[PDB]
């Protein structure tokens, strides 16, 4: 199986350097030029250029010319993208393939203050009934920069979950996610948010009960 | 140095239907143009390359056709997971990404689930309150939502946050939520969402009052 | 590695 494993999400100050690794498997590394693509939030994919993998040499496209620099591990079929003298408008998703394709890796470049989220749970008021199905929220407010992960019962349940996008409120974060449940199986059967913000390093879980 | 005009931006078709996309290049590329599929959350997707070749595991209702500067690339036989954005690629001479194509599927419409939330105990003692409905599962994504508090119309402090359309159903969703103090949010008694959609012909509306819990 | 484009897989 080919697979292109990225490294994880990066909060980064402007003027800082970050390296982001590409590791590949599955096919082999020196046979095939790895390309770097740059997405923007809400704009579409952007060509950075590319990294020969049998002899190292590195080709850019002219705006990543500069602070840009590609690199290879060939021992550990590894391909890195190193960004120097780090600015804001770096801020972006950054991937990495050719044929096949990383997963990306997130790259947020922020001088601004890191704020943890208030997290509220959100269930139905005392007097309604939902019906066959009852639908929980959590409510998560305040916090910068992004992003969070919002879990329910630790992932365990998925198929029913609504992850909002957040918005700028104050200028601070607020988003919010629900799940969805059958009436029956609620409070019975426990459902609990958990929302982690690594940023501020915080994991907070709020246990969903009856009003 | 060679530019990507991509076409449409956007597109909504129906399930089961077939779609074409244009890319037009500033100067001959030689065939050498691929499509690429993108989700949010993943890696992209190579599907054709070459103008027309079918990257291996691809089905053949994707394909490609063009030379010289026009290329088309089309889907049939639509289905969900399908929703994605979509990007040409010319690689004759450096690589150039058109701007993109992104593509809903025009379900069948679908009324949303409305809930009304009040403020959780947590928020309110800590002087906030944020009353919040979640309008869910609908298509298609225009919709309007109006607060009113004890019968009166609210604009102020109004934050709402659509979903991209679900692979799982071709629905959206939106979060809504009506934000005041604790002090305001204890002077009024009842808190309503009203939402507007192609769905219904009066607005589904939900409801909660304070004086009843 | 090449200029290349498709086929891998």
């Amino acid at each position: 199986q080919i697979q292109l494993v990225q490294s994880g999400p990066e909060l980064k100050k402007p003027g800082e350097t970050v390296k982001i690794s590409c590791k590949a498997s599955g096919y082999t590394f020196t046979d095939y030029s790895m390309h770097w693509v740059k997405q923007a939030p809400g704009k579409g994919l952007k060509w950075m250029g590319w990294i020969n993998t049998a002899t190292g040499e590195p080709t850019y496209a002219d705006d990543f010319k500069g602070r840009f620099a590609f690199s290879l591990e060939t021992s550990a079929s590894t391909a890195y993208l190193q960004i120097n003298n780090l600015k804001n408008e770096d801020t972006a998703t950054y991937f990495c393939g050719r044929d096949y394709w990383g997963q990306g890796t997130t790259l947020t470049v922020s001088s601004a203050k890191t704020t943890p989220p208030s997290v509220y749970p959100l269930a139905p008021g005392c007097g309604d009934t939902t019906g066959s199905s009852v639908t929980l929220g959590c409510l998560v407010k305040g916090y910068f920069p992004e992003s969070v992960t919002v879990t329910w019962n630790s992932g365990s349940l998925s198929s029913s979950v609504h992850t909002f996008p957040a918005l700028l409120q104050s200028g601070l974060y607020t988003m919010s996610s629900s799940v969805t449940v059958p009436s029956s199986t609620w409070p019975s059967q426990t459902v609990t948010c958990s929302v982690a913000h690594p940023a501020s390093s915080t994991t907070v879980d709020k246990k969903l009960e009856p009003s | 140095d060679i530019q990507m005009i991509q076409s449409p931006s956007s597109l909504s078709a129906s399930l089961g239907g077939k779609v074409t996309i244009t890319c037009k290049a500033s100067q001959d590329i030689n065939k050498y143009i691929a499509w690429f599929q993108h989700k949010p959350g993943k890696g992209p997707t190579l599907l054709i390359y070459y103008t027309s070749t079918l990257q291996p595991g691809i089905p053949s209702r994707f394909s490609g056709s063009g030379s010289g500067r026009h290329y088309s690339f089309s889907i049939s036989n639509l289905e969900p997971e399908d929703i994605a954005t979509y990007y040409c690629l010319q690689y004759d001479n450096l690589r150039t990404f058109g701007g993109g194509t992104k593509l809903e599927i025009k379900r069948a419409d679908a009324a949303p689930t409305v809930s009304i939330f009040p403020p959780s105990s947590e928020q309110l003692t800590s002087g906030g309150a944020s009353v919040v409905c979640f309008l869910n599962n609908f298509y298609p994504k225009d919709i309007n939502v109006k607060w009113k508090i004890d019968g009166s119309e609210r604009q102020n402090g109004v934050l709402n946050s659509w979903t991209d359309q679900d692979s799982k159903d071709s629905t959206y969703s939106m979060s809504s939520t009506l934000t005041l103090t604790k002090d305001e949010y204890e002077r009024h008694n009842s808190y309503t969402c009203e939402a507007t959609h192609k769905t219904s012909t009066s607005p589904i509306v939900k409801s909660f009052n304070r004086n009843e819990c | 590695s090449g200029r290349g484009k498709g086929g891998k897989g």
